[PDB]
């Protein structure tokens, strides 16, 4: 049962852009100071960061929101290009908070709202150069996932290791670095693309445009739909075609694939959560819930509860139902009537007589699961 | 005004005008009216009842306010205003309806009547001999495009 | 409430709104109206009177509820709500019409007024000098798509 | 336009034009037509029916849009436009018909009329004593070779 | 006409004429038409569509304007005009149709009808006992070779 009560439960310590905004961690050719994470469009991005001259992955993964569906995204700089240490698992693509300094890293985003996804394009940029041992990578991916779990309303984009066969991913997934969490997902094959600064080819991780798809998908249909069949616009080719005999082994363990389809182009096909929990296996379901939570929590935003009183309960019940009945009227929910499609409860049994400080307990039923 | 509970009472209507009228008894039919429009639309290819778009937002209606002067007298004020209008000499006026309440010094509500305020009708009362309860009142009807609170 | 026989009486209308209005006298014309449709159909090739299909089931009608505020005061609450509407700034509200029994604590009936709740008209009362029985009331007319018991 | 439920309303149709058509009443007869074609054949030497091919696709039609100026005034804007064409100059111009949202700063739909557009007619209204609701409207007819959203 | 907002109204249509058409009811069927032309061609030896040339400009049309005299009287002004033409004299004349402002001294729009204008018809109204609202109107039809503002 995800919080159905509050932004924080034990202490009331607390006293838009849409789902398309995401954040990326990596190095810039130039860039602004690295701490003030900024959110913007390609047009201004390049003016501050640089025209791919540093050889960094942010220079390319940024297009995920510009050569595909998008608007703006947050960028954490970490540091810039050397003229004409950051490759360690500690700084940069790390939980590099700086002891409450919100320094470049998963920690620097803790103070920032309105982020639905977080990617780290330069973690593997120096995989070979910086000798990023497996754990050096694993530790960062764990830090990213933990960040997302703690914020509670955004998810992690996890990169596969740089170059390995299907057997070897079955291996890290089951034997050396499985993550098992409702807050993360991974795609396997690497994508060939070009780099106009110097020539026809570069290899990039299945991120960037892959995330651009989520923004596209949300505009086409409610977040309920999965982008289980969508074009990776901007892709040139794939390193490997993964056949049915391989899909049979990878989909059951949560590895999403991108394939070149005979007459349809390069498309995203897999749509599973990198999680062991049957409830959260499907990505579109995990997303539907984050979607509803962001909008309902912003909507019913009252600060400092006055008197625990039925009159507030009545205002709340009425507002939640008014919000949800449209999901039913529209095609998002299942059921012949609101009666079955959704459930709202807020009365003295969720808000018992002790009435200690915060009340406002609202119980809700989605389709089968309960909040 | 002195208390949170009291509702304004009919102390006095009062008027600003560029024409020197002096005493009246009343002001009728003042309103602020927005026009409504709507559609019925079918649902999202689901056999669910469609929606009624009843919040489409049109322009604002226009009307006139009727006033009654205490009575006929030798004054020609309302007659000449209508004569300029009938003669084709544009002569509109800016008005201000003020419902002064209690303290005549305190005038909390004042309503703007666009200058296009223009007198269209003058109506006499009934003259009946022996009807010794009646006085002759005059009715002035003024049309206006816009009223602002 | 205490007995099976008694019928609720006019203790008080009460309202939820996101706009801080404070005191009213009344609520008029609240209804739940389903539309009827019908056909006449001939019998099964037998010269017997045909049937009247009077249970065909259409959609539901939409209307508005009129309220009267105790009176004019220096408050600008009803004026600004209508100004946002006239200005084209969508600003609908969610309402709740509540009936409270002899026990003000006991509120057994509450009716949902879709957030559509949109003010269309504001009407002033009559201002007549010397009519010392009258107070100036304000009439607010609010249109709504859907009412749920 | 916060919801999928609203539709554009007749809030403010307006026009990009070098000729000073500053104030208007209305715009009509606007359409987009692709001409179809229809052929019937007998089938391939067997016991089946013929076929109808209606997937044939001929070119795009052209037309004109009616434009109504509220009425005559002393500024002969449209009269000179027609005089230039009658005189023999290819005095054509590009135009833009704009559809505007409730909150007018939002201007989502525009239609581009080809640079070859020109005026072929100027039509006067009826002038009859006492008509009152007849207010000397003018109708301008403009030919639009090509219309693109 | 102190503002851009007014339009000419049906205040006083009147006519410059040597024939004593002193009092009238109305004027109708007044228009200005330039004839267009339409040609379709295939494009210049390449994979593009044909073109539509509608910038072609043929000559100017001519017509007649309906004139209604309030009714029959003893003065046979129009009857003789038609008699002169029936007799074979080219009894044509220049005319001026004038549009007048609210303040009638202001006379901003005039249309010149060519000197070759003449009367082809005189039409009587219906004469029926008791009709009352039928008041023996006469319709005069005049051909206008050329109309210039």
């Amino acid at each position: 049962m995800p919080s159905y009560l509050s932004p924080g439960v034990y202490v009331e310590e607390v006293a838009g852009v849409g789902t398309s905004v995401a954040a990326f961690v990596g190095l810039a050719p130039t860039g602004p100071l690295n701490e003030p994470t900024l959110v913007t469009n390609w047009t201004q991005y390049v003016a501050a960061f640089g025209d791919f001259t540093g050889g960094y992955y942010l220079a390319h993964s940024v297009y995920g929101f510009f050569n595909n569906g998008g608007s703006a995204a947050y960028v954490v700089r970490v540091g810039g290009s050397a003229e004409d240490q950051a490759e360690s698992a500690h700084p940069g693509p790390a939980q590099y908070l700086g002891d409450s300094s919100d320094r470049t890293g998963f920690g620097g985003l803790e103070a920032i709202d309105e982020i639905s996804m977080v990617a780290v394009p330069d973690l593997m940029a120096a995989y070979q150069r910086g000798a990023i041992d497996l754990e050096a990578v694993k530790a960062v991916q764990l830090g990213l996932i933990a960040h997302c779990e703690l914020m509670g309303d955004r998810v992690a984009i996890i990169d596969p290791p740089p170059n390995q066969n299907a057997r070897q991913i079955r291996v890290w997934r089951q034997e050396t670095a499985g993550y098992d969490s409702k807050y993360a997902a991974l795609y396997y094959p690497w994508i060939k693309s070009f780099d106009p600064a110097t020539g026809q080819s570069r290899l990039v991780p299945p991120s960037g445009h892959v995330a651009g798809i989520w923004a596209r998908n949300d505009s086409e249909r409610g977040v309920h739909k999965a982008p289980a069949n969508e074009v990776v616009r901007g892709a040139v080719d794939l390193e490997l075609q993964i056949t049915r005999g391989e899909q049979d082994l990878l989909n059951p363990i949560g590895v999403n694939c991108i394939r070149s389809f005979p007459g349809r182009g390069i498309r995203v096909w897999g749509a599973r959560t990198l999680s062991s929990d049957p409830a959260w296996r499907y990505l579109n379901i995990r997303r539907y819930f984050n979607y509803l939570e962001e909008s309902i929590l912003i909507g019913t935003q009252w600060v400092v509860f006055e008197p625990n009183d039925h009159n507030l309960w009545a205002r709340i019940r009425r507002n939640v139902s008014a919000f949800l009945v449209n999901e039913w009227r529209n095609g998002a929910l299942f059921g012949q009537s609101p009666d079955q499609a959704y459930y709202v409860k807020c009365d003295e049994e969720t808000n018992p007589p002790e009435s200690v400080d915060l009340g406002r307990v609202v119980c809700e039923i989605g389709i089968a699961p309960v909040k | 005004m002195s208390l949170p509970k009291p509702e304004d009472v009919l102390v006095a209507p009062n008027f600003g005008i560029q024409i020197d009228g002096v005493m009246v008894e009343y002001l009728n039919s003042v309103s602020n009216l927005q026009i409504e429009q709507d559609v019925i639309r079918y649902q999202q290819n689901q056999g669910t009842t469609g929606r009624n778009n009843v919040t489409l937002m049109p322009g604002v209606a226009k009307d006139g306010s009727v006033q009654v002067e205490r009575g006929m007298s030798q004054s020609s004020v309302f007659t000449q205003w209508i004569n300029d209008s009938m003669a084709g000499r544009m002569a509109t006026a800016r008005k201000n309806a003020t419902i002064i309440v209690m303290d005549y010094e305190d005038n909390p509500v004042k309503r703007w009547n666009l200058r296009n305020a223009w007198c269209s009708k003058v109506v006499a009362g009934t003259l009946k001999a022996g009807d010794t309860n009646a006085l002759t009142e005059t009715i002035t009807i003024v049309f206006e495009e816009l009223v602002v609170e």
